[PDB]
């Protein structure tokens, strides 16, 4: 049943700040009701600060939106260890007067940013507290992720290579979003020159609720938590989708017949309207959940899939000879007013796993090792309680989870 | 013979111990605001070498953040064996420590083994009439 | 999170009685010290730089130190000078008596206390402070050699924050002062190795991107002066109000310096428009890059375009297609990838808050981290050698009660450091 979320970094709260008023109109609250069920934590007030007052000054009872006042980092060590260290207990805290406010969740989706201020080290630490306090539960986060070039910062190679051994073992499925290759999309298929990291995440908004939000409407052939934890991974390591939403289209381009189940699903493949620079063209597939929702009617899929089946191009991977599952929901996508997607009537969020992360993989670890091989810029983590080791073991092992999702491939 | 003998060869070993650090070394550590206890228990045991009276994280960075911590050390004695009860001391604090330990250290940093290597010199030459 | 001004010397009290008629200004803030702004947004944060007096005026936090007594004088007679309250400011009697080791033995050494004292009393009087935003010259003679032992008193007793310090460094040719490189290279020194992060300004190089970029006439210490300042309100300020990305003063520092030798930066501003000349409507953010990375928006001596840039910074303010931004510094990253540097991997840091500088749209400042500055220290350290050679002008010096080491000392630190910024411009 319904489910505790926790945005971290000046990032994560916007994410959610768009993302939670979709909700909130989606069911049909106004800016007040019930309550909202989930946190925003961060190192350095101006964000939150916003949100506190910022239409929506009510909705939330304010014992959730913990802000810290110190600085922000903007260095992970520090956020990890040194600062945010305060912080932890006081979150950690209203979670579990929250946890114990409702029966039967199933986990938590985090929105954590692996640039930010608090929030590739924070949490870092805080994954971990909740994976020895709740390891059994569910720990879905959606990470975005630094872009092949349009970086911001000079130290998003440091983040990121830290991170990794931080989720790695310690989140159970790790989705990835790349602000970049976002950015297409709102170009061309929504035809926009405006995309402002606000436009952005009101798109990861829609994504959002057509995983979890939408399932709890209850539709025709339902999809649900754990069966991820079946059906995508397919071994151990946290494994790491990629998603993609289907019919993004603006709102004149809206007349041009319907979109027919079948065409959206094709337009999935469609190595230019994914989510994060990588391309599937050289990817083999291993897993998909295709989730529907609107009027998408068993049959009609149960085709077009067979198409896709056999498109050839695209190559599943041999030691699986099955791989799909269906999501039909109803509830036809809601559309934000302040947003620019059409009235649609259908959508189709294909996730899934593929060695093609590869590439994502790569660029980061690449990045990085210039910046390691001369040791530049290492004196503020140095200083901060964070060590050399953390700097040659979160490469070592990343290479290290890099040859599996490549190994992984291909050899049957 | 020409020889002293005792802790000898230890005395033209702690002679690479000076002839190793690098400035930009230090001039990073004494920029760090707080690094890792490793840093931590290395700078307490040069801070007694020198034999500034013992101390403690806060008060180490006005210490170090000194003009002269780096002359000092590149003015110190070598040859200082004469008498400082700095080796009883140090051992009754530090060379019962398992965690004052070459590696842990010798990652550390850049050359923070180094400097573990000049004090675990001062100590051992410290051995000099045993 | 809040911050705490030190204004040393002749300049460093100039400079400071426009700043604060900027900042001041971009809250609503009356002369008197009351507040008659618009947005709430305005008075969200005052704290930063203000506290709250009963009534309601807020009266700045600054401290204004000088080692005599008519700057001050001029200071609360400005038209924006009823603010400050009155205990901050600490005269003495001597003069800038225009010898750095006076300023730092002898008379400066002497008034010190009454300075910490303030500091400490406005310290402790703000909640979370974040660091000390020292301005000054090296040009008088408070600024080089009693600034520079201020920060020696203050980087020991609250050692961790950071340390702005704006100088305005001797502009090799429009110089007054005959002994400069006595009285730059002994503070640079010092400067070096305690503060974590410094502005360098040159008069002339100011002076320049005043008649030509803007097109005025007749330059005025004064016009000068109020064009630094929009530099540092731009830095810092702008992200004390929201943003969409956001930075920070902490960050802007933590993304740069890629050692330790803490780093000396160069700001540039950037829509300037020459007055009736520019009425062409043609703002958007092409410009204001285009703008930025031209070597004669620079704020400092030399033209970037001898060395590389090691990081750069560029934190704007307004509204904006947050792509538009992040793709335009892109391809500045490579249609000069040339001398960028090919071994960090990306180096802009891109900032970008929101609100804009009150007339115009947006604007956003840049401050660039170069190897360049090279090309400043040489020159100074020149003049010094070539006429300490004859030690030859010395004893005005001297007789403070220093000795001739310190003028070795310096000079061959300082100009250590040289080499290490050429290391990098490889």
């Amino acid at each position: 049943r319904e489910c505790i979320s926790i945005h971290v970094g000046q990032a994560g709260v916007q994410i959610g700040n768009a993302c939670w008023e979709l909700y909130c109109l989606e069911h049909g609250i106004q800016p007040d009701g019930h309550v909202p069920r989930a946190v925003f934590v961060d190192l350095e007030p101006t964000v939150i600060d916003e949100v506190r007052t910022g239409t929506y000054r009510q909705l939330f009872h304010p014992e959730q939106l913990i802000t810290g006042k110190e600085d922000a980092a903007n260095n992970y060590a520090r956020g990890h260890y040194t600062i945010g260290k305060e912080i932890i207990d006081l979150v950690l805290d209203r979670i579990r007067k929250l946890a114990d406010q409702c029966t039967g969740l199933q986990g938590f989706s985090v929105f954590h940013s692996f640039g930010g201020g608090t929030g590739s080290g924070f949490t870092s630490l805080l994954m971990e507290r909740l994976s020895v306090d709740y390891g059994k539960k569910s720990k879905l986060e959606f990470s975005i992720y630094p872009a092949p070039q349009v970086s911001t910062a000079v130290v998003e190679p440091y983040n990121s290579i830290l991170t990794t051994h931080t989720t790695l073992e310690h989140s159970d499925c790790a989705f990835m979003v790349d602000n970049e290759a976002i950015y297409d999309i709102c170009r061309r298929n929504l035809d926009i020159e405006r995309p402002t990291y606000t436009n952005l995440n009101r798109l990861i908004g829609q994504i959002v609720s057509s995983i979890t939000a939408s399932l709890r409407f209850d539709g025709a052939l339902n999809v649900d938590l754990t069966e991820f934890q079946t059906n995508l991974v397919p071994y151990p390591r946290g494994h790491f989708p990629l998603a993609t939403y289907a019919p993004v289209i603006s709102a004149e381009k809206a007349y041009h017949e319907q979109l027919s189940v079948a065409e959206i699903t094709n337009a999935c493949f469609e190595p230019a309207n994914q989510m994060v620079k990588c391309d599937p063209r050289h990817g083999k597939y291993m897993a998909c959940c295709l989730l529907y929702r609107g009027d998408v009617v068993p049959k009609d899929v149960n085709a077009a899939i067979a198409t896709i089946k056999t498109k050839r191009t695209i190559q599943f991977v041999d030691w699986c000879p099955t791989g799909f599952k269906v999501g039909i929901n109803y509830e036809p996508p809601t559309v934000v007013p302040g947003g620019d997607l059409a009235k649609v009537q259908r959508a189709v969020c294909m996730l899934s796993n593929t060695t093609a992360i590869a590439e994502a993989w790569a660029r980061l670890d690449h990045k990085f090792d210039l910046m390691y091989a001369k040791r530049a810029f290492v004196h503020w983590y140095v200083g901060e309680g964070m060590e050399e080791g953390e700097f040659s073991e979160a490469r070592e092992d990343m290479a290290a989870l890099e040859k599996d999702y490549e190994e992984v491939g291909v050899d049957s | 013979m020409k020889s002293i003998q005792d802790c000898e060869p230890t005395i033209l070993e702690a002679q690479r111990g000076v002839k190793n650090i690098k400035k930009q070394q230090l001039t990073e550590i004494r920029s760090m605001v707080n690094p890792p206890s490793g840093v931590k228990i290395v700078m307490e045991a040069v801070c007694a070498i020198l034999g500034y009276q013992f101390s403690n994280w806060r008060d180490i960075q006005q210490f170090i953040r000194k003009d002269d911590f780096i002359h000092n050390i590149v003015h110190y004695d070598t040859t200082l064996h004469m008498k400082p009860q700095i080796r009883k001391y140090m051992e009754e604090e530090f060379l019962s420590d398992p965690n004052f330990t070459y590696e842990t250290i010798n990652r550390a940093s850049k050359a923070c083994g180094p400097l573990y290597q000049w004090v675990n010199a001062q100590i051992n030459f410290s051995k000099c009439l045993e | 999170r809040e911050i705490v001004h030190i204004q040393a010397g002749q300049c460093g009290n100039q400079i400071g009685a426009k700043f604060w008629e900027v900042i001041s200004d971009e809250h609503g803030i009356d002369p008197t010290g009351s507040y008659h702004g618009d947005s709430d947004l305005q008075l969200e944060r005052i704290n930063v730089y203000y506290n709250e007096a009963a009534g309601n005026k807020y009266v700045p936090r600054a401290i204004l130190v000088d080692l005599e007594p008519g700057t001050m004088d001029s200071v609360r007679s400005g038209p924006f000078g009823q603010i400050f309250r009155p205990d901050n400011f600490v005269f003495g009697q001597s003069g800038a008596g225009n010898n750095w080791a006076k300023g730092h033995y002898t008379e400066g050494a002497e008034l010190v206390d009454s300075v910490l004292d303030v500091v400490r009393k406005e310290s402790e009087s703000c909640d979370c402070l974040q660091g000390f935003q020292l301005t000054h010259s090296l040009g008088g003679g408070t600024g080089s050699g009693m600034g520079t032992l201020l920060i020696s008193k203050i980087r020991e007793e609250y050692p961790d924050r950071i340390m702005n310090t704006f100088s305005v460094v001797p502009s090799p040719k429009v110089s007054d002062t005959v002994v400069e490189p006595y009285n730059a290279t002994l503070s640079v020194h010092q400067l070096v190795e305690n503060t974590d992060e410094t502005y360098c300004i040159d008069n002339e190089a100011l002076y320049d991107i005043c008649f030509r970029t803007l097109k005025l006439t007749t330059p005025t210490y004064g016009d000068l002066n109020h064009l630094v300042s929009a530099t540092m309100s731009g830095v810092t300020t702008c992200l004390r109000f929201p943003g969409q990305l956001n930075a920070d003063l902490r960050k802007l520092a933590v993304n740069m310096v890629p050692f330790p030798r803490l780093h000396f930066f160069m700001p540039g501003f950037a829509p300037l428009t020459s007055r009736g000349s520019q009425q062409y409507r043609a703002l958007t953010v092409p410009e204001l890059t285009q703008q930025m990375f031209d070597a004669k928006n620079m704020m400092a001596a030399c033209d970037p375009r001898h060395g590389r840039y090691l990081t750069v910074a560029a934190v704007f303010r307004g509204r904006m297609s947050m792509k538009e931004v992040d793709e335009q510094m892109l391809n500045v990253q490579n249609k000069n990838s040339s001398y960028f540097v090919e071994w960090i991997p990306n180096n802009v840091k891109t900032a970008v808050c929101d609100i804009p500088p009150r007339g115009l749209k947006m604007s956003a400042t840049f401050i660039g981290n170069s190897t360049a500055i090279q090309e400043l220290f040489k020159r100074i350290s020149e003049q010094f050698t070539a006429m300490f050679r004859r030690k030859a002008f010395l004893h005005w010096y001297t007789g403070e009660g220093m000795d001739e080491m310190e003028f070795t000392e310096a000079e061959s630190n300082m100009n250590d450091l040289v080499s290490e910024y050429q290391q990098y411009q490889d």
